[PDB]
RNA sequence: UCGA
């Protein structure tokens, strides 16, 4: 079979980072760049500062120069890049970006100005610098200017992005996803088969039974013991009575 | 006043629309909504299906080809064929090549109706000694359709493969300030249009704006009610 | 959006009327948000530029692209002179509005504190008390809906440079190993012994520890307060001190694994990388 | 159940030195070791998804 | 050596949907006997408190409660999901294992 | 046997559905709110959505 | 000690052979497993 | 959630009571199907469909919908179960 | 283990002057504790840091910004990696791939 | 397929307006587009200056009066009125209050053609012997133009206002995800909208969506330069 | 022996 990746799919990076795939959104409606070019991902912050994973913020920000630099890098496990090399390499990939920007007859978008304008205000470019040196210095911090494919109006603050190598893990909803209504007994209890090869439904836990207690549903727990687990006229007498 | 509306050509692949002046922050109000519906709904074609005689799935191997079959499926969607022919739903290509040859988009049998805007597209390596016949099957549709999603029953080996039709390769629109104008701070729309030739920029713009046109019609009376 | 913006660039300029500020925004010579004092009145450049009658003229002035919500306004909500911003305003109306009458609403929220983990939980239950269970629900799902496009239109990112470590790092730091070569020149003078060198080291680089803590939020607060590091770690979004630390300032001495703690700390942070050592102790 | 593959990087013909890659394998590009795919990240909240 | 206040997380989880076991006086206002203590109420006795008029506060326990092979409603209180007093029926045994049981994942610190 | 699924079992399957809903479990099963009960929404994948709030 | 080979993909086998595990017969079980076995020894570095 | 649900449980001392009564209602509308309802034809709980908006098939949802009004009675040994059977099924077929 | 506990090795990132010791602090150790090391001292260093780790671990690039945890799912989970047909070589890597 | 328009409205001020169902991702296409111009465009009321008597600076309180000068802007602010022919795109309104009294928006002196559709509300409260004249000026404006934007003095020393010139107050749209047969993949967009009650939500966003193919009609003539 |  050829698998292509689906809806709740595992997916992680070298850098300890899971998560699966939640609603794959249309190529139309992206949070994408100035150059038309929508973005492939869009992870959530939340888990990075938590994790104390910075090599993902890295690899994002020295993917962000590979895309345009247009070349690979070779990293080695505590020997390598450092933050004024690769602020370097976003400088060039920069340099030339805008340069491609400036020289197809185009200038500073006004969206970009008005994202400028606040992240002037909080501190994050040098006021009284050119748009030109504040999307620079935002640049080369791995952040550029996004525009919501929803709207079309930018996001209020900039976003880091670039190129991350990432892994589509073994797990797939196609195989671990399952369920059963009425099937296979064991030979001693008249209890189903847990799992998906049986062909059996899941078990009850001793815990799940507790729950089940503390909410004070009797007849949920009822069933769960009797009617449908390994009650002999009970599975069957009920399966008529919902026929 | 007028707003100036201007396009730059180029090919059937890139084109430039300029329109201005606008209100504050009125470009966007136009520009993005456009480019929603030019990435989305724009018509074109990506093959539909193909089948080789010596081939029962998209792994089997074929003698004298490096490339695997899905491995030439990855570039067989990647064909743009223009439908001279507004009228026709359907076509049919058909591919002869042998011996130490690297086929290609242009190695096809030319047919009325049809065109291809990128002949050095590299379909599969050839050796020596390898021979190799190849006949797809194209329509035209909207969107993306997966190959899973639609059948395809040609015959008994008959491979169906994705569609990616949206013509369009990608839409880029910026606001600036414009000259024009009896006030300042307004707004140049300059939306850019990067497509694959199956439609041109100026095409894409104008039946973007029909669809959109449309579906602003909708709007006709409503059933009213007051809680 | 609750956060309040405030701007050190006016700093507090006090005039005779408010012409002089008014022109002040104009010249820059003031921000919008900076704490001037006009006449004999406190107040902002934004508390009297935008004067709002009510609620939905604050919001199109605002989302028109004339202001931020986060910037200190007058406004008149529900017969109140009201100095505040636009994002708290709005707030309170998404709070109202999702229980159907904002008086009580209006009635049990702060609007003056940013919202928060804490201030938000007793705004929850006190809506479960106050007014009762169905209501709750969709007040808990449109915090959810609103709040998450919130989240979505502020494009909170993480970057290597929101890590920013305090100057008073290398200080604090180089201090300390003047300190080291103190206690060890103690502990050959015959002063001190084997063990209370040992201790007197160990609270060493645990007073270092909080130096560079202490460094990291004081560095936060006084410079970047907008930083996500920080916004996560203050609303209660995700973080705690101690690993902003360890992101931040130094990671802290590590503990062998005999039971006993180690001899020389970690030193350099997350965004600064660690040797060999520092990794292989921790 | 994940499939090997070698996939030729060869030309119908050129000099080859001794240790040179010719096939490919399933995780390898080139002879360098894939094990997904780079993408694009964007680090930002996207409508609680 | 100088006696202080329990921090309110302390006096809440104390005093939070219990009921009185014997009428309190304090601040003018006064707290039957019987009456389920909110929120408020709790507060209110940590206010009496911090005024020094109530250094203790009389409560029907389930240690104290007489009701045969489990507990009562006076006794127990409030039922800590509906915020009001426990329905009659509900297994609090269960409850509160399982309450126990969920943090014994995080104690190390 | 066929799994055609014609849209007739689509909407019949929501009209014995509708009103009745169904218990969602994570192991492990600690609180007992470890089990809640959920309408259950007909939708496409074959992953199963949570609500992000109960998701705590 | 002897189980299936990890197929997954060639770095998967690769690593799956480089293992270092004190459990199966003549080791230890989960049961005896203490903090010492646990522990990376001072004298682990480049070896493990 | 279920509308009501705050009212419903302020209408008997214990949940759980108000979980039983909602059961035996809903099993009673499912005996005679509906047709020993309280409701009237604007109080009729309907599900919306896209062949045709009907009476909603739940029994569960028409039993809460029921005791909303209050219409309904209940309490410990009301009445004989009995003829509390005897009169039921004979009422309705 | 022994034979090393004997000697005081120092660091792969020390500072490599051409073949000799630059600054006169060499970070060194015995029987893993760490030590301040004159140039004098120093019987031995380690090849490369590489070695400190295993193969997944070391396909991990800036590993030294990453938590103990989140580095040890990460080289764990490369080893639940599955191949995919268009499946690329990362863009940095450590280059022992 | 063909979608669906509904409304269901309330009063001169409240209506919501739903498109069900709609094509994949077109629904947020829409939603801006209307939402934007609906709060930059829609031409209307708005008095722009006010002059008061024995009131020079407009801060400096009026004796006689409850509420000082402030207070009294704002709920001219509040105030909407409508003009009854396109000619008239500016009037001036005249109040003199003697005495207590309670001074409403109908305690306003009319004018020629205005008409104002706000009848009662509170403006100022007038105390005993409280002394009051003021002249407002109203003009009819799109968007919001704030006091700075535009001074005015007509009389020896006025009061700019912030102008409030779209009727539309608060607008907000939605969509979600409706189910229909087999297909889950739909398009439900819900458009809420306030109005000043001077145009309801209908004229309003009518408006607007003329205003939206009025722009979009503007890519016609084009002119090649090509790169 | 892995997934959470
Ligand atoms: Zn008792």
């Amino acid at each position: 079979q050829k698998r292509k990746l689906q809806v709740g799919d595992k997916l992680a990076n070298r850098h300890g980072n899971k998560g699966v795939v939640a609603k794959i959104l249309p190529v139309e409606d992206m949070p994408h760049l100035p150059d038309g070019t929508p973005v492939d991902v869009i992870l959530n912050p939340l888990g990075v500062p938590s994790r104390m994973n910075l090599g993902q913020i890295l690899e994002t920000h020295l993917g962000l120069a590979g895309y345009f630099l247009g070349q690979r890098y070779i990293s080695p496990v505590f020997d390598g890049a450092t933050e004024p090399e690769i602020k370097e390499l976003l400088a060039e990939a920069f340099n030339l970006y805008f340069g491609k920007r400036q020289g197809e007859g185009f200038g500073v978008d006004k969206r970009e100005k008005e994202v400028l304008a606040r992240a002037e205000k909080l501190g994050l470019v040098s006021p009284g610098k050119s748009p030109e040196e504040q999307l620079k210095e935002l640049f080369d911090l791995g952040k550029v200017v996004l525009y919501d494919g929803r709207t079309g109006e930018p996001f209020e603050g900039p976003i880091v992005v670039g190129q991350m190598f990432i892994m589509k893990l073994y797990h797939m909803v196609e195989d671990k996803m399952h369920a059963r209504s009425t099937g296979p007994y064991s030979l001693i209890t008249q209890q189903p088969l847990g799992g998906k090869a049986q062909f059996g439904g899941q078990r009850f836990g001793e815990m799940e039974v507790w729950a089940l207690e503390a909410y004070g549903a009797a007849h949920t727990l009822q069933e769960m013991l009797t009617i449908k687990s390994d009650d002999i006229e009970g599975r069957n007498a009920a399966y008529q009575a919902i026929i | 006043k007028a707003p100036v509306f201007t396009a730059t050509t180029q090919g059937d692949h890139y084109g430039e629309f300029v329109l201005e002046p606008l209100e504050r922050g009125f470009g966007v109000t136009l520009g993005n909504p456009l480019r929603r519906i030019l990435l989305s709904s724009i018509p074109g074609t990506a093959v539909t299906s193909v089948y080789i005689e010596d081939v029962l799935h998209e792994f089997s191997t074929i003698p004298g080809v490096k490339e695997d079959v899905v491995e030439i499926i990855l570039n067989l969607k990647e064909l743009v064929v223009r439908f001279l022919d507004p009228k026709m739903a359907s076509t049919t290509l058909i591919l002869r090549a042998e011996g130490p040859k690297e086929v290609r988009a242009g190695d096809f049998t030319p047919s009325a109706d049809v065109e291809i805007m990128n002949p050095d597209l590299h379909i599969a390596t050839l050796e020596e000694g390898g021979k190799l016949y190849m006949e797809v099957r194209v329509d035209r549709g909207v969107g993306y359709v997966p190959a899973e999603r639609h059948g395809i029953k040609d015959r008994i080996n008959a491979i169906p493969v994705d569609a990616i039709f949206s013509p369009v390769r990608r839409v880029a629109f910026q606001v600036e300030d414009t000259r024009l104008g009896q006030r300042t701070d307004l707004d140049k729309l300059t939306l850019r249009i990067w497509t694959d030739g199956s439609v041109t920029p100026l095409e894409a713009l104008n039946q973007a704006v029909a669809i959109l046109k449309e579906h602003l019609n909708y709007f006709a009376n409503p059933e009213a009610s007051l809680l | 959006i609750t956060q309040v913006r405030k701007e050190k660039k006016g700093a507090g300029m006090a005039f005779a009327t408010p012409e002089e500020a008014l022109a002040a925004y104009e010249r820059g010579e003031v921000a919008l948000n900076a704490p001037i004092v006009v006449a004999g009145r406190e107040t902002s450049v934004g508390r009297l530029k935008f004067v709002f009658a009510n609620p939905d003229e604050a919001l199109l002035a605002v989302a028109h692209g004339l202001l931020d919500l986060q910037d200190v306004v007058t406004v008149r909500y529900l017969g109140r002179r009201l100095e505040t911003s636009p994002g708290r305003i709005l707030f309170a109306r998404i709070v109202g509005e999702a229980v159907g009458d904002e008086k009580v609403a209006q009635e049990l929220i702060q609007m003056d504190v940013p919202q928060e983990k804490n201030s938000l939980k007793d705004l929850v239950y006190q809506a479960f008390l106050r007014l009762g269970m169905e209501k709750t629900a969709r007040l808990l799902d449109a915090l959810k809906y609103y709040g998450f496009t919130l989240s979505t239109t502020s494009g909170i990112t993480i970057g290597i440079d929101d890590a920013v470590i305090p100057e008073e790092k290398q200080r604090y730091l180089e201090e300390a190993d003047r300190k080291l070569r103190q206690i060890e020149q103690a502990y050959e003078m015959g002063f001190l012994t084997d063990r209370e060198r040992y201790d007197q080291v160990i609270q060493l680089w645990t007073e270092t520890t909080e130096k560079v803590t202490q460094a990291v939020f004081k560095n936060f607060e006084e410079n970047y307060p907008f930083n996500p590091l920080y916004v996560m770690a203050q609303s209660g979004a995700r973080g705690n001190p101690q690993q902003i630390r360890q992101l931040c300032g130094m990671r802290g001495l590590m503990q062998k694994p005999s039971g006993e703690t180690f001899e020389v700390p970690v030193r350099s942070s997350f965004r600064e990388g660690l040797t060999v050592l520092e990794y292989f102790i921790s | 159940g994940t499939a090997f593959d070698q996939r030729p990087r060869v030309r119908v013909g050129q000099r080859v030195k001794k240790g040179d890659l010719l096939a490919d394998g399933p995780a390898s590009e080139e002879g360098f070791l894939a094990l997904g795919q780079n993408v694009l990240v964007a680090i930002m909240p996207f409508d609680g998804y | 050596r100088t006696l202080r206040l329990r921090k309110r997380s302390d006096i809440e989880s104390g005093l939070y949907g219990r009921v009185l076991a014997r009428e309190v006086e304090a601040l003018g206002r006064r707290l039957e006997e019987g009456r389920y203590l909110s929120l408020e109420d709790v507060h209110f006795l940590i206010k009496a408190a911090e005024a020094g008029e109530v250094r203790e506060v009389p409560v029907r326990s389930p240690l104290t409660c007489q009701t045969r092979y489990g507990v009562c409603q006076k006794c127990y209180g409030y039922d800590l999901s509906m915020a009001r007093p426990v329905s009659i029926g509900e297994a609090v045994g269960v409850v509160a294992a399982e309450s126990i049981g969920e943090p014994g994942t995080q104690l190390t610190m | 046997r066929q799994r055609d699924i014609k849209d007739e079992v689509w909407d019949a399957l929501e009209e014995v559905i509708h009103g009745k809903v169904v218990l969602l479990n994570r192991a492990p099963t600690l609180h007992r709110l470890g089990i809640q009960a959920f309408q259950p929404v007909l939708v496409e994948g074959q992953s199963i959505q949570l609500h992000p709030l109960v998701c705590e | 000690l002897s189980q299936f080979k990890d197929e997954t993909n060639p770095l998967s086998s690769l690593r799956h052979k480089r293992r270092i595990s004190a459990l199966g017969p003549g080791g230890l079980t989960r049961e005896r497993a203490g903090f010492d076995v646990r522990d990376v020894h001072r004298t682990h570095y480049g070896r493990i | 959630a279920e509308p009501g649900i705050d009212k419903l449980f302020g209408m008997v001392d214990s949940k759980y009571r108000l979980t039983v009564v909602v059961a035996k209602r809903a099993q009673q509308l499912l005996r005679h199907r509906f047709k020993n309802t309280v409701l009237e034809p604007e109080e009729r709980p309907k599900m919306r469909t896209l062949e045709g908006l009907y009476d909603d098939p739940n029994a569960v949802t028409w039993a809460m919908k029921e005791l909303l009004t209050g219409r309904l009675f209940f309490g410990e040994n009301l009445v004989p179960e009995d003829r509390l059977q005897k009169e039921m099924e004979r009422l309705y077929p | 283990a022994s034979e090393e506990d004997r000697y005081t090795i120092a660091q792969a990132n020390t500072p490599l002057e051409g073949d000799r010791i630059a600054t006169d602090r060499v970070v060194a150790r015995r029987r893993g504790e760490p030590v301040i090391v004159a140039p004098e001292e120093v019987e031995f260093m380690d090849v490369s840091p590489k070695q400190v780790f295993s193969l997944n671990t070391n396909l991990i690039p800036f590993l030294e910004h990453d938590d103990a945890n989140r580095a040890l799912m990460g080289s764990n989970m490369q080893t639940q990696a599955v191949p995919l047909i268009r499946a690329q070589a990362p863009v940095v890597m450590t280059g022992l791939e």
